[PDB]
């Protein structure tokens, strides 16, 4: 099942835009759909996203700015290992 | 009129635990910026007394703790020293103001000395001030405990309001308070009463001294 | 050693201009904030300004936005504060402290502080005092000198220049309606002694580039 | 006259006789004397804005940070591996700020941009932080698994470096940073992070570098970003001289070849001084013996069935498994099997606290190991487990049990209600020994120490003994922990 994640240290947290990650093996053309079916069904809910980056390479899946209302609409989708909430890093 | 609120003063006897309060916002300590406690000795810079909430610096004894609860901060000192005399100060980072805003301070005072009368001495004019044509009568006052007294001014038997300007108490280097009191006169008053005289009264008891023109 | 050493402070007129500096020694200051924190007389601390340590951050207290500008340099190891069109409730002292520059992940504690340089805006010149003797008349007499209508603090006293400091109290000046300060030394001594040892009071008010020596005689 | 940090990462019987390095950071001053024409601007950036109610771009040095780091990696005069060729990717902002999901693009560009170049050693270096990122975590472990070297800052909030990323990726290299007294830095209030996620110290105070005020100026810097830079410049002088060091062997290297316990461990918090690597970083001579480290596992948690599980490189056997209680309430350790890969994993009692399972991790050219078992016994000699095959030998014994009523060459003794496990591995010319010290008195630890030339692969108390929280192996020394205790080490060599 997937699972949300997001920065322990609240100060750090950039709510509002998601890296959903998918299960290993995920093809590119895959991440591609069902980052298009998660803007479908938002765009049905009355919610505007948008996709910012789908990844291939590294890891499969997609970064997409997007209410957090729509998280578990979005947990729901087909291949999904876990979506992480984008956060802070800072110069050390 | 300080964004963060402290108590103005607090005090207790050597040995006593006494706490501070620092109580601020949701866009300061509400909003998960720590609170920083420096301590400020008399004539002194401030230095840094509880850093994080919680830590104490290398040299800060464990007397001295801190803690922090939704938009309010607590600065406890337990075993209080007479060296603990001091102005208290929490810091937290405000984001509505992006700066690290402070508290309006703790005086903090330190009791449970012995009570001590004041000594009087009082200075008539000297003759060059007169040659300048001014006249000034000095009342100085000092080593006492508690800091409170009033000053009154007669001259010969009755109160002179007018021309007189007195300090606020103030510490010496041997822990009790000394205060100053100026009567401005011109020549002509100073010479034509017989006397004048400064008051001074320290817990319902006052102490007198007297100078009359030569 | 840890060290800030803040220079620059005076006296100046309303709308005037004043440049503060401030040296650092001891430390990496190239990776620490700095800042600016004033201090009225007899008043609360007061944040004034911060510069992080590449100043991609600066920010002003509300009071002084748009008349006072921070700024560092690096390769002195130095920090400033441009002050204009001073105020009277400008007058202050100045510190400066630091704290290590997080790039706003943690905002730390102000860990070291300078000493503090003094800045006073007021449209009174500075005026040195004049001083009186406060003469005594077998024990122990007072006696001593009364230092009057000087601006702005301080004035330093010393008897027989330093050399008696046993029984010498000198007074906190009182502040007159007129603006101008006066305080009083006093310096108690064996009432045998008097008319044998002589005795001077050392007056400096440094503002005004005025010393005075007083010798107090009985009588 | 040269820079103390510099110095310090020579080692004494230095003999000074490909890579690329990727910076990770925020925009760099290329023009600079100390990089001019040896580092490349690639045109990436993914950086958020700055907050503009405290940016002044007119008096913002938005290049401060990261010409600095490039100048401590590779600069000419001052660079640790002097005119090394660099890549720099923006990341940070003029304020030093940057994202997570910007960070992970960038680790996919550096990802693409390693297919399309000629194969070879790539270091990259991530002086940044921020909270556990579980996403970031995995991008860094999929490019180490790549091939790529990271490098990364520990952090500077004086602060556990396992609550931080990628400080927290096993895979990663986490470096602290020490001072010229080689104790841990400290930042404002805070310092250097610390814990079991920090894999050695560097130097990261007064760091003399690069500074984009001018083309030939210079400053120092402080920080664990410093520090990092230091061991990027490290691994790319390594990497220079041997282009197929794979990262386990580089990471195995710079454990074996930096300076050990000059590090004052009471700055660090009681908890964890075990935890963290009393280690500061120094050019190993190398161009080309047994590497092993310790990995110690997260805390088990106060529940009283949880374990701990300790695990090991792709590219390195699992030679030994023991565990750790602060409280001695543990109910041992065990070698298992995951996914075809051997794993060290501890079990908690039944009251109280957790425990640590602890893994002893060697680079084994051709081994074939694997864990024999013995269920408990109850007989007067024990239970007895032992590497029949020949040629295989027995590198380090475990032991776990049931309930803690316990109370009375090649070979594993244990309780008798334990079952007991032995490490046996097979590889050309490897020859092992077991070396014991007793005292009577146990002062809260016995150690035992293997000669030089030989590695400890294998650490254990002797059971029957009561007053024992358990075993760890430190470098080459076994430390035995009690409340008469004996310590067994297991030292091997290659012929
Ligand atoms: O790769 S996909 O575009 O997600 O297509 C797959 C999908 O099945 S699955 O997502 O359950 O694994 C597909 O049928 C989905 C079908 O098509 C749409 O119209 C969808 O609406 S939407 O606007 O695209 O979101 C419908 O769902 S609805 O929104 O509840 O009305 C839905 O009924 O089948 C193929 C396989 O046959 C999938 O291909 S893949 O192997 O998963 O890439
Ligand atoms: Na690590
Ligand atoms: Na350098």
């Amino acid at each position: 099942t997937a699972t949300f994640h997001r920065c322990a240290k609240d100060p750090w947290r950039l709510p509002g835009t998601y890296v959903v990650v998918l299960k290993e093996e995920t093809h590119l053309s895959q991440s591609e759909r069902t980052a298009r079916r998660l803007q479908a069904q938002a765009a049905r809910r009355g919610y505007l996203t948008k996709i910012l980056h789908v990844f291939h390479g590294l890891l499969p899946g997609f970064l997409v700015k997007m209410s957090g209302d729509l998280l578990e609409l979005a947990l729901k989708l087909p291949h999904v290992d876990y979506i992480e909430e984008d956060s802070s890093v800072f110069a050390q | 009129e300080s964004v963060l609120t402290q108590p103005p003063s607090v005090s207790g006897a050597p040995g006593q635990r006494v706490t501070i309060s620092c109580t601020g916002s949701s866009s300061n300590i509400g909003a998960g910026y720590d609170v920083h406690w420096y301590q400020q000795l008399p004539g002194t810079a401030p230095k840094l007394l509880i850093s994080g909430n919680s830590n104490r610096p290398s040299g800060v004894p464990d007397r001295f703790s801190g803690s922090k609860s939704g938009t309010s901060a607590s600065l406890a000192i337990t075993g209080l020293q007479a060296e603990d005399e001091a102005d208290y100060y929490c810091q937290s980072y405000d984001s509505s103001l992006s700066g690290s805003v402070f508290g309006g301070g703790t005086k903090l005072t330190v009791l449970g000395q012995p009570k001590a009368a004041p000594s009087v001495t009082l200075f008539p004019p000297s003759s060059e001030e007169l040659q300048a044509n001014k006249a000034t009568l000095v009342c100085l006052i000092s080593d006492f405990y508690p800091g409170a007294v009033t000053v009154a001014w007669k001259a010969d038997s009755s109160p002179v309001k007018a021309g007189v300007e007195t300090t606020t108490p103030s510490k010496q280097s041997n822990n009790k308070y000394a205060a100053s009191s100026y009567l401005s006169l011109t020549p002509e008053q100073w010479k034509s009463h017989r006397s004048y005289s400064c008051q001074v009264t320290h817990e319902g008891s006052t102490v007198e001294k007297t100078v009359a023109p030569t | 050693e840890v060290q800030l050493v803040e220079s620059g402070g005076g006296l100046v007129k309303p709308g005037g201009s004043l440049r503060l500096s401030c040296a650092a020694s001891g430390f990496t200051f190239s990776s620490y904030s700095m800042n600016w924190v004033r201090q009225a007389p007899g008043k609360g601390l007061e944040w004034v300004s911060s510069i992080s340590s590449s100043s991609s951050y600066i920010s002003y207290a509300d009071s002084v936005k748009g008349r006072f500008t921070i700024s560092r340099d690096n390769a002195k190891n130095s920090l400033y504060l441009q002050m204009n069109s001073l105020r009277a409730e400008d007058t202050a002292v100045y510190f400066c402290a630091r704290d290590y520059d997080f790039w706003s992940a943690y905002y730390d504690a102000f860990d070291v502080w300078g000493q503090g340089t003094m800045v006073t805006v007021s449209s009174a010149s500075t005026k040195g005092p004049s001083v009186f003797p406060l003469a005594p008349s077998g024990g122990t007499a007072a006696l001593g000198c009364l230092v009057k209508d000087y601006f702005p603090e301080p004035v330093t006293v010393s008897w027989n220049s330093g050399a008696l400091t046993s029984g010498v109290h000198t007074f906190p000046a009182v502040l007159q309606s007129s603006g101008l300060y006066s305080l009083s030394s006093v310096v108690t001594v064996p009432s045998s002694s008097l008319g044998t040892q002589t005795y001077i009071c050392n007056v400096n008010h440094k503002p005004s580039n005025t010393k005075v020596d007083k010798k107090v005689e009985p009588k | 006259s040269i820079p103390w940090n510099l110095e310090r990462i020579t080692p004494p019987r230095y003999r000074a006789d490909l890579v690329e390095v990727y910076l990770l950071d925020t925009s760099i001053q290329s023009d600079h004397r100390e990089i001019e024409g040896r580092v490349m601007v690639t045109d990436f950036e993914n950086v958020p804005e700055e907050d503009g109610t405290r940016f002044h771009r007119q008096a913002s040095k938005c290049d401060s940070h990261g010409t600095h780091l490039a100048g401590v990696v590779s600069g000419r005069d001052a660079g640790v591996a002097k005119g090394a060729s660099m890549r720099s990717l923006r990341v940070l902002n003029c304020q030093g700020k940057g994202t997570v999901s910007g960070t992970l693009i960038g680790l996919e560009f550096i990802r693409k941009s390693q297919l399309v170049q000629p194969v070879g050693p790539l270091v990259v270096l991530l002086p940044l932080a921020g909270g556990y990122s579980r996403v970031l975590n995995a991008a860094c472990q999929r490019l180490a698994r790549a091939g790529v070297v990271l490098v990364t800052a520990a952090g500077n909030f004086r602060d556990d470096a396992c609550l931080y990323s990628p400080a927290s990726a096993p895979e990663v290299i986490t470096v602290g940073a020490t001072n010229a007294q080689d104790q841990p830095v400290t930042l404002g209030t805070l310092g250097t992070n610390f814990g079991r996620c920090v894999d050695l110290f560097a130097p990261g105070e007064d760091i003399i570098g690069a500074s984009s005020d001018c083309s030939t100026c210079f400053v120092s810097q402080s920080g664990t970003s410093q520090a990092a830079a230091h061991v990027a410049g490290i691994a790319a002088m390594m990497l220079s001289a041997e282009p197929e060091l794979t990262l386990a062997e580089l990471r195995q290297r710079l454990i074996h070849f930096s300076a050990k316990d000059v590090i004052n461990e009471a700055w660090f918090p009681e908890d964890q001084r075990v935890l963290t690597p009393n280690l500061v970083a120094a050019l190993p001579p190398s161009t080309h013996q047994l590497f092993c480290r310790t990995v110690w596992s997260a805390h088990s948690g106060p529940t009283r069935m949880a374990t701990a599980i300790a695990r090991c490189a792709p590219d390195e056997e699992l030679l030994s498994c023991s565990s750790f209680s602060r409280s001695g309430k543990r109910r041992g350790e065990r070698m298992e099997a995951q996914g075809g890969k051997l794993v060290c994993r501890a079990h908690n009692a039944f009251g109280g606290e957790g425990v640590y399972a602890i893994a002893r991790c060697c680079l084994l050219p051709q081994a074939a190991c694997s864990v024999h078992t013995a269920p408990p016994a109850e007989a007067s000699m024990g239970t007895r487990v032992h590497c029949h095959q020949q040629g295989h030998v027995l590198t380090g014994c475990s032991s776990h049990w049931e309930v803690e009523d316990l109370g009375t060459p090649n070979q594993c003794v244990g309780h008798r209600e334990a079952s007991i496990h032995a490490s046996c591995c097979h590889a050309p010319g490897l020859e092992c020994k077991v070396k014991e010290h007793g005292i009577p008195a146990p002062q809260g630890q016995v150690t035992v120490a293997c000669e030089e030339g030989w590695t400890l692969t294998g650490c254990s108390a002797l059971p029957g003994t009561s007053h024992v929280l358990g075993a760890y192996a430190v470098d080459n020394t076994c430390v035995v922990r009690s409340r008469a205790v004996t310590a067994v080490a297991i030292c091997c060599r290659s012929r």
